[PDB]
C-alpha cells in the first residue's frame, strides 16, 4: 500500500526540524492518540539518532508553560508518554540490575511489614514488621544507589536537559534541580516497577497478599525518600521509617544531581512515516486552526498542512 | 455506624491528596509529595449518622493505571478529581467513569464529580461543561479548594450520601 521512503523525505525533514513545530502542534492535537504518536515520533527520532533532541525540546517546552511548579509533569502528556516509552525501551537492565534481587526477597517473603495498627490481624507484632520493611528498604537502596552508572548515558543527558530547562526557569528555585529528575526515575520508573514487577518483567507471578502489600510499603517509602519527605504529617502510622529516610536524603540528593551530569551528548521509515502522516490527516482540521494563530510556528505549520495535502494526493494515485 | 470505603481517584496532580488532607487534618499546604497509594480513617457524624470514612487517595500517573482494577472492585464511592485549571485532567474523568462501569458492571455506581483548585483565577473548565458531563452521568458535581476549606466537606459528605441512597 505505503509509498516509498523517497515520497516522505519533505514531511521528515519537517517533522525534524529543530524548533519541532509540527511535534508541539500534534502534542496538542493527538488526544487519544497520544500512545500511537509518542510510539510513531521514537522509532522515527531513534532512527534519526535525535531522540535527544525530541525530548530534551518537548519536555523543555513543558516546563515554559508550567508558571506552577509543584504540578509539573505531575499529569499525562505527550512528553511524559514519550518518557515512559523512551525509558522501558532503553533502562530496563537498569531497573533489573537495581530492583531484580529486592523484588524476589519481597515476593518469597512470607512475613508482613503492616504498620497501619488497623490493618495488624490478632497477634501481630509490628515492631517486627518494621524492622523486616526498614532492611529490606536498607538493601533495595543500597543496590538502587550503586546503579547511579548503569543508566545509558544518553538517558542521563536527558535527565541533564530538564536540570537545565528548570534551571533557566526558576533559577532561584534551588528544589527542582532533583525534583524534576525524581518525577521521572522514581514517580514514574523504580516505583511503579516495584509496584508492578511484571512492568519490566522482572516476575510473572501475581504477589501472595502481604508481597502485594510490602511492594506498596516500600514504593511508599521510596517515594517519600525520593521527595525528602518524613513521615508524620500525612498517614500517621508510617513514623517508624524516618530514621530511613533521614539517614539516606543526602544519599538520594546526590544521586539525583550525579544521574544528570552528562552533558556531551554520547532500515526503512516509510511505514513509520507513512502513519505519522494518517494521523495529520486525521487531525487535518484541528492542524488548521493552529496554523490560524501567530507566532513563529504558524509559518511551518502551513507548510505541513500543504505537504499533508499533497500527501494524500501522492497516495491516491498510488491507489490502485 | 457503618464504614464507607471511598475512593479518590483522577490525573496527577489535581488535588485529590490536598483534598483528603483538608478533610482529615483540616490545613492545607502547597508542597511536591505525589502519592503512590495513601489510606487514611476519620470518624464522623454525618445528617447525625455517626459514621466511619476510609479512604484511599491513589496515584493518577499512567503507570499506575494497572492498579485500578483492584481499589475499584473493593471501593464503595468514587471521588473523580480534576482540575478547574487544566482540560487534560478533565477528559482523563472519562478513563475513569469508563473502568468504573465495567469492573462494577453496574452504570449506577456512587460518584461525584470533583471540580478542585476553584480558587484560581484561570478557569479553562467551566462549570456549566461540568454541570453537563455530571448531569449525563446522574452523578453530582461539586466544585472545591483544598485551599480554601470550601467544598470539601461537602464533597466527601455528598459521596456518603449517594452510597447511602444507592
Ligand atoms: N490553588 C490550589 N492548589 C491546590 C489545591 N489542591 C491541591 N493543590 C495543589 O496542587 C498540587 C497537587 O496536590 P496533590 O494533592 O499532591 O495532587 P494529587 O496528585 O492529585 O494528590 C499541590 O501543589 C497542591 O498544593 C486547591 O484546591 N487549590
Ligand atoms: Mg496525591
Amino acid at each position: 500500500k505505503i509509498m516509498p521512503e523517497e515520497e516522505y523525505s519533505e514531511f521528515k525533514e519537517l517533522i525534524l526540524q529543530k524548533e519541532l513545530h509540527v511535534v508541539y502542534a500534534l502534542s496538542h492535537v493527538c488526544g487519544q492518540d497520544r500512545t500511537l504518536l509518542a510510539s510513531i515520533l521514537l522509532r522515527i527520532f531513534l532512527h534519526e539518532k535525535l531522540e535527544s533532541l525530541l525530548l530534551c525540546t518537548l519536555n523543555d517546552r513543558e516546563i515554559s508553560m508550567e508558571d506552577e511548579a509543584t504540578t509539573l509533569f505531575r499529569a499525562t502528556t505527550l512528553a511524559s508518554t514519550l518518557m515512559e516509552q523512551y525509558m522501558k525501551a532503553t533502562a530496563t537492565q537498569f531497573v533489573h540490575h537495581a530492583l531484580k534481587d529486592s523484588i524476589l526477597k519481597i515476593m518469597e517473603s512470607k512475613q508482613s511489614c503492616e504498620l497501619s495498627p488497623s490493618k495488624l490481624e490478632k497477634n501481630e507484632d509490628v515492631n517486627t514488621n518494621l524492622t523486616h520493611l526498614l532492611n529490606i528498604l536498607s538493601e533495595l537502596v543500597e543496590k538502587i544507589f550503586m546503579a547511579s552508572e548503569i543508566l545509558p548515558p544518553t538517558l542521563r543527558y536527558i535527565y541533564g536537559c530538564l536540570q537545565k530547562s528548570v534551571q533557566h526557569k526558576w533559577p532561584t528555585n534551588t528544589t527542582m534541580r532533583t525534583r524534576v529528575v525524581s518525577g521521572f526515575v522514581f514517580l514514574r520508573l523504580i516505583c511503579p516497577a516495584i509496584l508492578n514487577p511484571r512492568m519490566f518483567n522482572i516476575i510473572s507471578d501475581s504477589p501472595s497478599p502481604i508481597a502485594a502489600r510490602t511492594l506498596i510499603l516500600v514504593a511508599k517509602s521510596v517515594q517519600n525518600l525520593a521527595n525528602l519527605v518524613e513521615f508524620g504529617a500525612k498517614e500517621p502510622y508510617m513514623e517508624g521509617v524516618n530514621p530511613f529516610i533521614k539517614s539516606n536524603k543526602h544519599r538520594m540528593i546526590m544521586f539525583l544531581d550525579e544521574l544528570g551530569n552528562v552533558p556531551e551528548l554520547p532500515t526503512d521509515l516509510s511505514r513509520d512515516l507513512a502513519a505519522l502522516h494518517e494521523i495529520c490527516v486525521a487531525h487535518s482540521d484541528e492542524l488548521r486552526t493552529l496554523s490560524n494563530e501567530r507566532g513563529a510556528q504558524q509559518h511551518v505549520l502551513k507548510k505541513l498542512l500543504a505537504i499533508t495535502e499533497l500527501l494524500q494526493q501522492k497516495q491516491n494515485q498510488y491507489t490502485k | 455506624m457503618t464504614e464507607y470505603k471511598l475512593v479518590v481517584v483522577g490525573a496527577g496532580g489535581v488535588g485529590k491528596s490536598a483534598l483528603t488532607i483538608q478533610l482529615i487534618q483540616n490545613h492545607f499546604v502547597d508542597e511536591y509529595d505525589p502519592t503512590i497509594e495513601d489510606s487514611y480513617r476519620k470518624q464522623v457524624v454525618i445528617d447525625g449518622e455517626t459514621c466511619l470514612l476510609d479512604i484511599l487517595d491513589t496515584a493518577g500517573q499512567e503507570e499506575y493505571s494497572a492498579m485500578r482494577d483492584q481499589y475499584m472492585r473493593t471501593g464503595e464511592g468514587f471521588l473523580c478529581v480534576f482540575a478547574i485549571n487544566n482540560t487534560k485532567s478533565f477528559e482523563d474523568i472519562h478513563q475513569y467513569r469508563e473502568q468504573i462501569k465495567r469492573v462494577k458492571d453496574s452504570d449506577d455506581v456512587p460518584m461525584v464529580l470533583v471540580g478542585n483548585k476553584c480558587d484560581l483565577a484561570a478557569r479553562t473548565v467551566e462549570s456549566r461543561q461540568a454541570q453537563d458531563l455530571a448531569r449525563s452521568y446522574g452523578i453530582p458535581y461539586i466544585e472545591t479548594s483544598a485551599k480554601t476549606r470550601q467544598g470539601v466537606e461537602d464533597a466527601f459528605y455528598t459521596l456518603v450520601r449517594e452510597i447511602r441512597q444507592h
